[PDB]
């Protein structure tokens, strides 16, 4: 809690498609949305 | 991280199927796990702002997403009423992945630096029409009312059957069948006021944004003249269009952008009608469902819509031009857009402060891949990340948007860049000068010098800089390769230059700055603010007193100041299961402690917000009010709903002074301060608060663990704002007990140097790192969806400051 | 170019007729560019040209350069400092002495048509003797 | 104690027996949330025996509990870790430990 602690991390990024959706008085939007992911490829530990 | 029960529970692996649902209304997101359900809810939550699909990794993964329709085959159907989020595309946009608030891409020869991204807002889905009803027609405008009601729709059938839309019994755009193409004054009832009110709404409009109109022809008024369309253009019931016909008008300037606002006030009128009787946008049209690829405000409309729009408007224009009325543009109201704040705004990038120069003839290129606000030049070690470069004595640097040198104001030098354009950007420090070339040709003032800067103290020495505004691009080159460089030999090379980092064994860091808000000490030399540390007397505990030095005159700075105090307090990990003097057995065995922040008189109690935020607070918001502050319910229970929990999550829990002033005493200003209590009890984890010794209805719950740090949001009123005492009450601890571990039995209040005040931030200098990740993301197919693929791993040496959990 | 900014340096009848000429006609010299010997023509289309000619001297002239002008300041005439370069070649400076000459010899040499210059030694002489006269004569004009 | 979370499944059948050889990865962290060890910053398993008291009593059973190629999360009390004692510079008295385990094989 005292002396400044170091340890090695991962970089870690996000990737959005450019779809926004909110909810707004008088918008023009639709409310409800769905989306999916499928995992093709996954290596639980590529690092520490 | 909160556990959430699902069959078969495994973390994410390879042939698993995220299922993701956002119903905007609760508001709620739920998932699907291989369609089995996840029992775990977030809800409650902000909804001021635009949501998008996100996956964050790190390296060593390949994803997919599945977005529906072309772009992504559904594994599993979507829960009934949910739509598709492919649908969600604007009008003018194609669907694709992208990085988030990028301020670094790749390029065809090196990195390029990105400027903010300018992003839509919730808001701006809500069409705004002008108000047009009170605005009633002029005799002759009343006159001419009906006049366009028929030409205009005569002019839409004629349209139709020009681009091949021949009339028919239903609405079949295959066959192409429509019902509407009969005479106006037959149309069907509903479609033909419809008419009727736009046509003179046309005229109202044009009132309504100010323009002047005023009859001028009356017999040539009158003299009109159809168009005599074939049977090509007559239509399968046999009616011929008869649209009014004159060519004999030209068109102003000024009338073209007004014919630009009718469209869109028109358009806008369309949207809000429809989104009150129902509709929405969608990307691929659905009448039955109430979904129209078009229903967008004006302004994010595609590009060959709002030329048809304008071009019935233009029609309008000229039959009125033609027949004569007089409609002068409205005078222009001059008004900015101010989206944001300019000296936070642009992204700055510098080197790093060591590379520094003191001396020598030093040269590096800038290309200019957009052609919109950018500065490149020579900034001081001491540069700061939310003053605009150049705008004080720091920075020598050249706008090429507009041609002006930056260097404690600005001035008009060289000429605008286009796109592609490379600055040379020089400096001399034998001669202490700077040089601007552009494309390879050096810069002049509009004296005719060719050095931009002259008589530039070295001081400590100068360093590559270069700003950048939102959605603009930049190319920075040092040196380092020096074939690379296209403009040196041309310029610099034979007067002696040499590039910033030619002898360089590796690339030069760089450091940006920052918009992340972030809590930082106020500074001892603040112009505004000042921070007194008062000594505890016999009758006042250890306080932390602020003043606003420039109070009541000009230049003062009036604006919304986020304080906390250094250190937090810490719940326990694990919770309880289930005279005025204090009394040793219990302040010794007692778990709650307390501070107070009095407001002065003077300080309106509507302007302050008092008690804790956590760590993870970082809103610099201007027009703060409790409102604003994060919040999320995550609510988990069984398979046949059940609730198990329902945890409240935010970072900043505090009340309002508004709550406390006594509606007597609102209206007029108090003659005494304000005293607002906080206890925090670190066993239970339950906040409350207090005002005037009486307590308050507002309380919080916190889970263990969880750090608190005390704090005050206001916007001064008074030269004497706001103190942090640091006080205790009977049989309650002070702050320090629970801050310190030595004191963690002294019922003493104390205010060691450590605990301070600090504020809130903008803008902070923050390093770029030299490598990042290579995420590739392409179109795997129209099934397979939109991969994302990331296979090389990149670490790093984190250094954690454990009192920030930063 | 070179030459007659040698002979404006030289004979002072030159610069003032120069002057007279600016003054009187009242010609607009910045004008021109886009009463000051800084705006003179005659040093101004040299300083503009100069370029061209230090272009054609390989980094490696430099120390040669340095030399011709030690010459000059010590008023040798055109032949004494051929005959100089001539005998003292050796002292050409070598690319390994410095790692600045590193890069301007990558620099000079990746450049077509230098790829065969800095090869004959009466070219050599030649070239260095021109530009260092050049530099030293406007070293002593610039020097107010 | 102990207490055992899957994270990802092993194939459910191969069990560590009394006197075999586990071999595994881990990162224990305290309950806070500190990492304190990791075996695969030192990028070596660790190899232990069972029923020779090798490792703590909260190891001993939970890695017992798994089945081999499984990854899980034990989360062990005080009785069943360090205890009262604690690792002098590394695990304070009195501390919950949360170990990150993965089962790789039994030899
Ligand atoms: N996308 C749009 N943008 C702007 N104005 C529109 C739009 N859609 C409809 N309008 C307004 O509504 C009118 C619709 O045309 P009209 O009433 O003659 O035909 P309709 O057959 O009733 O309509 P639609 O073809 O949309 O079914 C347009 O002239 C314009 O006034």
């Amino acid at each position: 809690e005292l002396l400044l602690q170091t340890n090695l991390i991962n970089y870690v990024t996000s990737i959005r498609p450019n779809i926004f959706v909110g909810r707004a008085e008088g918008s023009t939007q639709y409310g409800k949305w769905y989306f999916e992911v499928m995992v093709d490829e996954v290596a639980p530990f590529l690092t520490a | 991280a909160r556990p959430v029960t699902s069959p078969g529970q495994h973390l994410l692996a390879p042939e698993d199927v995220v299922s993701c649902c956002l119903d905007l209304s609760v508001p709620s997101i739920s998932f699907r796990i291989n369609g089995c359900p996840v029992q775990g809810v977030f809800e409650s939550f902000n909804l001021d702002g635009l949501f998008f699909p996100v996956v964050s990794f790190s390296a060593g993964i390949k994803v997919r997403f599945l977005l529906g329709g072309r772009h992504g085959e559904f594994k599993f159907l979507p829960p009934p009423g949910y739509a598709p989020c492919h649908e969600a595309v604007l009008p003018r946009e194609r669907l694709h992945l992208q990085p988030i608030k990028e301020y670094r891409r790749e390029g065809p020869r090196g990195p390029h630096l990105v400027g903010p991204s300018r992003c839509l807002s919730h808001l701006d889905f809500v069409p705004c029409p002008v108000d047009t009803i009170q605005i009633v027609l002029p005799p002759h405008l009343e006159r001419i009312r009906e006049k366009l009601a028929e030409n205009i729709h005569e002019l839409w059938a004629l349209t139709r059957i020009e681009q091949g839309w021949t009339y028919g019994p239903v609405r079949d755009d295959n066959k192409r069948l429509h019902p509407c193409l009969v005479n106006f004054h037959s149309l069907p009832e509903p479609e033909r006021n419809y008419n009727l009110q736009m046509s003179g709404e046309t005229l109202k409009t044009l009132l309504a944004l100010g323009c002047h109109v005023g009859m001028a022809d009356e017999k040539a008024e009158d003299n009109l003249k159809k168009t005599k369309l074939p049977k090509t253009y007559m239509m399968s019931n046999g009616y011929k269009p008869a649209p009014l016909d004159l060519s004999h008008v030209r068109l102003t300037p000024a009338q073209t952008t007004l014919v630009d606002r009718l469209a869109e006030n028109g358009h806008n009128v369309w949207a809000r009608d429809r989104v009150a009787q129902g509709w929405s946008y969608s990307a691929v049209q659905d009448i039955p469902a109430r979904r129209n690829p078009r229903l967008v405000p004006y302004r994010l409309l595609d590009e060959a819509t709002k030329r048809s729009n304008r071009d019935s408007l233009c029609q309008a224009v000229r039959t009125l031009l033609g027949y004569g009325y007089n409609i002068e543009p409205p005078d222009q109201e001059p008004s900015q857009v101010d989206s944001q704040s300019r000296g936070d705004r642009a992204r700055i990038f510098r080197a790093e402060k060591s590379y520094a120069v003191q001396s020598g003839r030093w040269y590096f290129e800038f290309e200019a891949v957009t052609t919109g606000e950018m500065r490149v030049g020579w900034a001081r070690p001491e540069l700061r990340p939310d003053v605009e470069l150049g705008a004080d004595d720091l920075a020598y640097v050249f706008n090429g948007h507009r041609g002006q040198r930056w260097h404690l104001g600005s001035e008009p030098f060289g000429r605008p860049w286009q796109s592609g354009d490379v600055v040379g950007c020089m400096i001399d420090l034998t001669e202490n000068t700077i040089i601007f070339t552009l494309n390879g040709e050096v810069l002049m003032s509009d004296s005719g010098s060719e050095t931009a800067f002259r008589d530039i103290e070295i001081g400590d020495g100068f360093l590559p800089v270069c700003s950048l505004g939102p959605g603009q691009v930049g190319h920075l080159n040092l040196g380092q390769d020096v074939s690379s460089l296209r403009f040196f030999a041309i310029c610099g090379l034979q007067e002696g230059f040499e590039p910033f980092a030619i002898n360089m064994q590796r690339p030069v860091t760089t450091w940006f700055s920052k918009s992340l808000p972030q809590f930082e000490p106020v500074p001892l030399e603040h112009p505004h603010y000042e921070v007194a540390r008062m000594d505890g007397t016999v009758d006042t505990p250890p306080c932390l007193r602020l003043t606003h030095r420039t109070w009541g005159s000009q230049n003062s700075l009036v604006e919304m100041l986020f304080l906390r105090l250094s250190l937090p307090v810490q719940f326990h990990q694990h919770f309880r299961c289930t005279d005025n003097r204090d009394d040793p057995e219990i302040i010794l065995n007692t778990t709650t402690y307390y501070y107070s922040v009095r407001v002065f008189a003077g300080q309106e109690p509507s302007c302050v917000w008092v008690g804790w935020v956590t760590p993870d607070y970082h809103q610099h918001d201007m027009s703060f009010d409790l409102s604003k502050v994060r919040a999320v319910t995550v609510t988990m229970g069984d398979e046949q709903g059940n609730v198990h929990s329902s945890l409240k999550c935010s970072n900043c829990y505090m009340v309002w002074g508004g709550d406390f002033v006594s509606p007597g005493q609102q209206g007029r200003i108090s003659h005494t301060d304000l005293v607002i209590g906080c206890l925090v009890d670190l066993a239970t984890g339950l906040m409350t608060f207090t005002a005037n010794g009486k307590e308050s209805n507002t309380f919080f719950q916190v889970e263990p663990n969880t750090k608190l740090f005390p704090a005050v949001f206001v916007l001064p009123t008074h030269q004497n704002v706001v103190q942090f005492e640091l006080g205790k009450q009977k049989n309650i601890m002070p702050l320090s007990a629970a801050m310190f571990l030595s004191e963690r039995k002294n019922p003493a209040p104390q205010c060691p140097p450590r605990l301070e005040v600090q504020m809130l931030m903008p803008v902070s200098w923050s390093r770029m790192p030299n490598h990042f990740l290579q995420v590739d993301t392409r179109r795997a197919g129209e099934r397979l969806g939109w991969a994302v693929q990331c296979q090389e791993p990149l670490m790093m040496m984190a250094l954690h400051i454990p009192e920030e959990n930063r | 170019v070179g030459e007659i900014f040698i002979y404006w340096s030289k004979s002072h009848n030159f610069k003032r007729e120069e002057q007279n000429f600016v003054v009187q006609n009242e010609i607009n010299n910045m004008s021109f560019l886009t009463y000051s010997v800084q705006t003179s023509l005659i040093v101004a289309t040299l300083k503009k040209m100069l370029p061209i000619g230090l272009n054609m001297c390989a980094p490696t002239d430099q120390d040669l350069i340095v030399l011709a002008k030690a010459r000059y300041a010590l008023k040798d005439t055109d032949e004494e400092v051929r005959e100089f370069l001539q005998n003292n070649l050796n002292l050409q400076g070598k690319v390994e002495g410095s790692p600045s000459l590193r890069w301007q010899m990558a620099l000079y040499r990746g450049v077509p048509g230098r790829e065969e210059d800095a090869d004959d030694p009466e070219k050599i002489v030649r070239r260095v003797q021109e530009v260092s006269a050049v530099l030293y004569h406007l070293d002593q004009t610039e020097h107010p | 104690g102990v207490q055992v979370e899957t994270i990802s499944p092993g194939d459910g059948r191969t069990f560590p027996k009394r006197g075999q050889t586990c071999v595994v990865h881990y990162t224990g962290m305290l309950e806070d949330g500190k990492k304190f060890d990791s075996s695969r910053d030192r990028n070596k398993p660790f190899k232990f025996t069972l029923g020779k008291q090798e490792v703590i009593r909260g190891w001993e059973e939970g890695v017992a509990q798994m089945s081999v190629g499984q990854r899980a999360k034990l989360i062990i009390s005080s009785d069943y870790a360090y205890g009262a004692t604690g690792h002098p510079g590394i695990i304070p008295p009195h501390a919950t430990l949360v170990f990150d385990v993965e089962l790789l094989k039994l030899e």
